[PDB]
């Protein structure tokens, strides 16, 4: 039984009328409930058996279907509403899952302000050197960083953190932090940061000779 | 032969909780009162728990004695504990009893690093110095190696809000956080003023304002 | 209101082992079939598995089916799970069911590093070069930083076994291993015998020779 | 309910016979247990019920007493006994045990000879220096090492790790590593490492000036 979503990011604005689609690969009668997610929270159960309502969830959501296709409605979009809903369809003893679908607030495309920060020497003197690199207020969310130190492509030694959208830009903030000791940083003169986004129609690069 | 085997063992930290598990080989606990057995640095032996048939009982040692938990699974037979400095042990998993009504395990390493708070490090990720045209630049305060979360990051205390992202803290392969943040502000007023970034660290008791000024 | 909570998460490394725990408040889980689920960095939810009321079943995913295992406490309600890179989840323990016949834990961080193995570090604990006149000296090779346990230490290659004491190994607050490998010989003998320890890393297929020698 | 066990060191040789007196602090009847423990082997029950030997352990063991006064007997020491040896208290639902009795080979009273190591640099390279202080072939086991950086007194960024009696001369060698950074150990001068001992009719110092 393989549960999937669609679409992979729902995009709307305030008031908006939206809808996702779940789709079961065989029948699965009205056996499917709805979740709400939203980061680092417990999921919330909306509604389940395709069309009964969670007693404690508000009016203006509503669900329906039933064998293999499914459609949950919002019906005038609330800030507080701004995750993602998760599809499952749960058995006796077993259940599944559909990748989710993730609803944030629609903006224009606005590709990432690429900066480079080097490491400073008040840690370059401790025996680290944590090099920075910022992508400001980007949407949508995708965006992929890969870092190059006297250009060889680094792989794994980069480490991600994505703000969620400003409550102002509906934009996006991504921040890669590149960890090397003080013995494998005072190796290499070059520190190529390269981003690649929707706005840009091209890879933006960002880099400091050492020193 | 009679078996019995631990898993779950490692480095926890002060207060700390984690988890052990016991496997049998052979043998059915289901009529056995298992009991759990640390052995202290100084060599000395220490009961820790004990869970009685059926479940009956679970007696546990008077230093432990709210902060353990024992349970038994008489079906596929396991037993458990749930979880100080102190409480630094090799812990074996054991069954009372006899040949009529004495059997152990190798036990498993359990330490516990003194430190329940360590303050986070403040450091300048200063303004890129190729600045000019009256352009965008970017500044900010690196925020690294604390724990336990959480890491408020507030600007010159209450006044710069506008443009500010604190990026989501990181989980290093160390265990400790990490967390970046950033404000963008004109390249013009890289000089006159000035930035100030108050990371407060509620758990350990630690304030460090640090000065993002150039390079 | 109705509770779970999770405890027992933090760093495991790869093919490990780690225990979880589910505490719950307000509420009876014998009458339940409860469910562990695991959120990947996907965002996308995963079941991990269900035990059914009484523990009639446990039903496991595919990609954990036999690396772990799930059970219930029926009475001082308590639901465990025992246990890759792809493990790497947030994971919460949860209650299937309804208000007729649904309730969710915070879930806590479970995080597993890519490396099972790492080989150590060979460094010459030196004499001196200054030496002579006819005394004790003692010199060695530290080996540090390796996981996991074993590292057997050889002097020469098989030859000189003689005042050796290959020092127990240590386990840094840091989880890595650390073993002093130390040898007398003459103070006489420290120009000529040359001193090369064979440091053997079996789980890593690590192999490091060091020549040890006055600085 | 207390148990206490003496002595805490039993020094005898090969073919001795030798005791353990544990004693309860309330009558206990004869519900007592002994066991065998060998270094990170499992430990290994010997003796329960005061006096009946556990099926599997040779005849030369033996156990007594009742009441709050009980005694163990291994009647003709083997190398396979050197061990350390446990008396339990074990109830119907929970127990308690002595403080253990350690049996070692008996030899004469050799103090540490001490060496001290520092850190090389194709470690004080990487960002680490690692100062070590050996205290070779002494007894009894008893041995206290103090690191002392430019004099100020350390307190737990020391390690140490302790010999089984060396197969030959039944004296213990023990290794306390010093751990620190390359950037607060290139901050102090000297490097001392002070041993007592049983043998030292006073504290034994080694050091070095760095560089």
């Amino acid at each position: 039984v393989v549960m999937t979503q669609s679409p992979s990011t729902l995009s709307a604005s305030v008031g908006d009328t939206i809808t996702i689609t779940c789709r079961a690969s065989q029948s699965i009668e009205t056996w499917l409930a709805w979740y709400q997610q939203k980061p680092g929270k417990a999921p919330k159960l909306l509604i389940y058996k395709a069309s009964t309502l969670k007693t404690g969830v508000p009016s203006r959501f509503s669900g329906s279907g039933s064998g293999t296709e499914f459609t949950l409605t919002i019906s005038g979009l609330q800030f507080d509403d701004f995750a993602t809903y998760h599809c499952q369809h749960y058995a006796g003893y077993s259940a599944t899952f559909g990748q989710g679908t993730r609803v944030e607030i629609k903006r224009t495309v606005a590709a990432p302000s690429v900066f480079i920060f080097p490491p400073s020497d008040e840690q370059l003197k401790s025996g680290t050197a944590s090099v920075v690199c910022l992508l400001n207020n980007f949407y949508p969310r995708e965006a992929k960083v890969q870092w190059k130190v006297d250009n060889a492509l680094q792989s794994g030694n980069s480490q991600e953190s994505v703000t969620e959208q400003d409550s102002k830009d509906s934009t996006y903030s991504l921040s890669s932090t590149l960890t090397l000791s003080k013995a494998d940083y005072e190796k290499h003169k070059v520190y190529a940061c390269e981003v690649t986004h929707q706005g840009l129609s091209s890879p933006v690069t960002k880099s400091f000779n050492r020193g | 032969e009679v078996q019995l085997v631990e898993s779950g063992g490692g480095l926890v930290k002060a207060g700390g909780s984690l988890i052990l598990s016991c496997g049998v080989s052979n043998f059915r606990i289901s009529a056995h009162t298992m009991n759990w057995v640390r052995r202290v640095p100084g060599g000395g032996l220490e009961w820790v728990a004990s869970i009685s048939t059926s479940s009956t009982y679970r007696d546990y040692a008077d230093a432990v004695k709210g902060r353990f938990t024992v349970s038994r699974d008489d079906l596929e037979d396991f037993v458990y504990l749930q979880m100080r400095v102190e409480d630094t042990a090799i812990y074996y998993c054991a069954r009372k009893g006899s040949d009529r009504l004495d059997a152990w395990g190798p036990g498993t390493v359990v330490t516990v690093s003194p430190a329940s708070t360590k303050g986070p490090s403040v450091f300048p990720l200063a303004p890129s110095s190729k600045s000019t045209s009256g352009g965008t630049a970017a500044l900010g305060c690196l925020v690294k190696d604390y724990f336990p979360e959480p890491v408020t990051v507030s600007w010159n205390s209450g006044a710069l809000t506008s443009g500010v992202h604190t990026f989501p803290a990181v989980l290093q392969s160390s265990g400790l956080y990490s967390l970046s943040s950033v404000v963008t502000v004109p390249s013009s007023s890289l000089g006159t003023q000035t930035y100030i970034c108050n990371v407060n660290h509620k758990p350990s008791n630690t304030k460090v304002d640090k000065k993002v000024e150039p390079k």
